[PDB]
């Protein structure tokens, strides 16, 4: 469960840096 | 909604709720069934299984739980609680035995027992032969029994012998028996008759008689409405219903078919008595609703009776029935248990 | 040809058929059998026997006490199966008959898995082999049932015959998902010296996901 | 806290097919994550600014 | 330090609480988070296929073709659900007619 718990941690890092970088590319298109 | 049949691997030939305490507000929770025709005859406690709940593992914990049982001598011919600790049951071996529940241990035991309460007699020696004791009928502190012997017995469950016995009240099998007031009751027969009888008399004789014009039907079971202590219903060898008024007359006031067979049990709803329910060896068990007492017309085809069949199709035999509050249970030949927790919705 | 093995030999305890006669009679489910020996003292101090009435009860099994459940759920639905309709069409009819060939197998498995518990609650390893063997008779009825229900009452086409073979040897063949909890239970998995043994029976059932996450623990 | 612990908890045993079931989803969307961070790549290397 | 102490000991006392009446929490937790994390990577999916899509309306990406995953489920063991599989494999076999 405590394996189960890093690899949850390690997709919601994951899931944070695509939210990130899915809004940066959004204002990227809302600039052009 | 939906009935909740059970397998027992017994035929249930009587079924019965466990009394309410007065002023509860429980629904009928537990329930006692006695069982015929076995290698082994068993009386039993079940409480209703808890359709309402999974736990978190997804059993389903929702079936009718067996609470304890105990081996019978004889057939369970018929059944009644005496109070909420104590079973009354009758015996094809013409024994009557008072049982006892033990909530502390989940057991139940003898408490009283009469082993000769109906016998057939023979030409001058005390070589008794079985017969089957039919009907019980209680009054606690007092016991009334029937059989193919054509006695009636009046015992007490402080006492150990008869109170009172009437011997050859019948030349045939009386079936069943209920009471009017408290000294006085009434019987039913395989002539087709209702007896009344009053323990105050010192004859053996019936206080009074009343029959169908002319033709034998046999009538196997009755009941008396519980706010109209003068209304009888009996149910016959044909499949018809009978309703009584025991104050005019010989005859039924109201004639009802029923089934297509021997209707084996019929009752008042003990709250809502305009409402009364059949079973029988037709495999079908039926509700009537009537809401003078409609069950009191002399044309059933202007006050209404409406009727519907519970079973969504015909069993084996449908031997008995019990009804308390929204609850009904009834029990079968097929080796089986019916309930509903709902007969309002 | 049939009836070609040994006829069925019932042993009867005490009687002494070594030498010694009988008499026998029918009733509706039991034979009576009585032996013609009375024991005459030749003046030995031992009580002398008596002769013993024997009442021999078919062989039929109707009288293991939990098969009693097995007789009336089948007459439930043998009775489920008499009032079909004949003009109930070949989809609502073979729909329905599969229905009846699956709860007569839902009343063999809730028979035999009530008698597994009985067998593990035998507190005398003879009566847990008893229960055993007749737990092995339902498991051999359950798996003829579901071949024959495959076959002859739902009919598997060629394609899914072989989804309906697979889970028919998988409903049966259970020793697989007891190993694969002992194995995936222990601390390293892919360490357990049975665990290529389960990766090759996974594949063997045709489990390739199951067998796929086993090898992902190598 | 420490005067509570002396008596045992039920250890939760999660199956060995639920343990799959479970690790099959982590892998699911552990893939579907790489997809989304390869296409979001991809994306920025084709729209240079 | 004194705020998350308080909070802790709220969660303590809650706990302590909880306890006296019975079983299954810690079952769901689990299972409400990955159902969370799955309904948050098909937003962002969503989300970026909309980028995808309004950066193909302004001829800045133009594409070639890629594709996307399925998902899988395992079965009970301890016995009584076979009717619910054969349901599920005859409502399976009636939708293949």
């Amino acid at each position: 469960l405590q394996q189960i718990c890093k690899i949850l941690n390690a997709h919601m890092d994951s899931l944070q840096w695509i939210d990130q970088n899915s809004a940066l590319l959004q204002r990227k298109v809302e600039e052009v | 909604e939906e009935i909740y049949a059970k397998f027992v691997s017994q035929k249930i030939s009587k079924t019965r709720w466990r009394p309410l305490p007065p002023g509860s507000l429980q629904t009928a929770e537990t329930f006692a069934t006695g069982s015929w025709d076995n290698e082994e005859n068993y009386i039993s406690l079940w409480s209703i299984g808890d359709f309402g709940n999974l736990d978190s593992d997804g059993g389903f914990e929702g079936d009718h739980q067996l609470l304890c049982d105990i081996r019978h001598h004889g057939d369970v011919m018929d059944l009644q609680f005496f109070d909420q600790e104590r079973i009354v049951a009758a015996s094809s071996t013409g024994c009557v035995t008072v049982f006892l529940h033990h909530p502390n241990n989940q057991t139940l035991s003898v408490n009283q027992q009469w082993t000769t309460a109906h016998y057939h007699t023979g030409p001058g020696s005390p070589s008794y032969s079985s017969a089957p004791c039919t009907g019980v009928v209680c009054n606690n502190p007092e016991i009334v029994t029937v059989g193919e012997d054509g006695r009636i017995n009046l015992f007490r469950a402080d006492h150990k012998e008869a109170v009172r016995t009437i011997d050859n009240a019948d030349s045939s099998t009386l079936h069943a028996v209920t009471f009017l007031r408290t000294p006085e009751i009434l019987t039913v027969n395989s002539i087709g008759q209702l007896k009344i009888w009053d323990f105050r008399q010192q004859g053996n004789e019936p206080s009074q008689i009343l029959s169908l014009t002319g033709d034998r039907v046999p009538l196997h079971c009755v009941d008396r409405h519980p706010n109209q202590q003068h209304v009888v219903a009996t149910g016959g060898q044909d499949g018809m219903l009978s309703i009584w008024d025991v104050r005019q007359g010989t005859m039924p006031v109201s004639l009802l078919k029923a089934h297509e067979a021997e209707m084996w049990e019929v009752h008042f709803h003990p709250s809502n008595p305009e409402h009364l329910f059949t079973c029988s060896e037709d495999g079908s068990l039926w509700h009537w609703d009537a809401s003078i007492s409609s069950w009191l017309s002399t044309d059933p085809a202007k006050d209404r009776i409406e009727i519907t069949s519970l079973l969504p199709s015909r069993s084996l035999s449908v031997n008995t029935l019990d009804v308390l509050g929204p609850c009904l249970v009834c029990g079968t030949d097929a080796e089986a248990i019916y309930v509903t927790r709902h007969l309002f919705s | 040809e049939e009836l070609d093995g040994e006829p069925t030999v019932t042993l009867i305890p005490g009687v002494n058929s070594k030498k010694n006669q009988m008499y026998f009679d029918w009733g509706p489910g039991e034979m009576l059998v009585c032996e013609t020996s009375f024991n005459k003292k030749e003046k030995s101090e031992m009580v002398p026997s008596c002769p013993f009435i024997y009442i021999i009860r078919k062989d039929v099994d109707v009288y293991s006490q939990i098969l009693r459940k097995l007789f009336n759920e089948s007459h439930g639905i043998f009775l489920g199966l008499q009032r079909i309709d004949e003009e109930l069409t070949g989809k609502s009819r073979k729909s329905q008959l599969v229905r009846v060939s699956k709860n007569y197998r839902s009343v063999i498995r809730a028979c035999m898995e009530e008698m597994h518990q009985v067998a593990i609650a035998a507190k005398d390893p003879a009566n847990g082999r008893q229960f055993s063997s007749q737990v092995s008779i339902l498991s051999a009825m359950e798996l003829i049932w579901n071949l024959c229900e495959i076959l002859f009452i739902e009919v598997a086409p060629a394609g899914p015959l072989l989804l309906h073979l697979l889970d028919w040897v998988r409903l049966h063949v259970c020793e697989v998902d007891s190993l694969s909890a002992d194995v995936l239970g222990s601390e390293n998995p892919s360490k357990h010296d049975s665990f290529w043994n389960l990766v090759t029976i996974l594949v063997l059932q045709g489990r390739l996901d199951e067998a796929r996450q086993m090898l992902s623990k190598e | 806290m420490e005067k509570v612990l002396s008596l045992p908890k039920p250890t939760i045993i999660l199956s060995a097919y639920q343990r799959k079931c479970i690790q099959s989803i982590l892998k699911e969307e552990g893939e579907h994550i790489r997809e989304m961070v390869k296409q979001i790549n991809d994306i920025r290397n084709h729209v240079n600014f | 330090v004194n705020d998350v102490l308080d909070l802790e000991w709220d969660q303590h006392l809650e706990q302590k609480k909880k306890q006296r009446h019975l079983l299954v929490p810690e079952r769901e937790t689990l299972f409400n988070t990955l159902a969370n994390n799955r309904e948050i990577i098909n937003q962002q999916r969503k989300r970026l296929n909309h980028l995808v899509d309004s950066l193909q309306q302004l001829r800045l990406y133009k594409q070639t073709s890629l594709w996307s995953l399925s998902s899988a489920v395992p079965s009970q063991s301890s016995i009584h659900s076979f009717d619910s599989d054969l349901e599920s494999l005859c409502n399976a076999l009636l939708k293949t007619t």
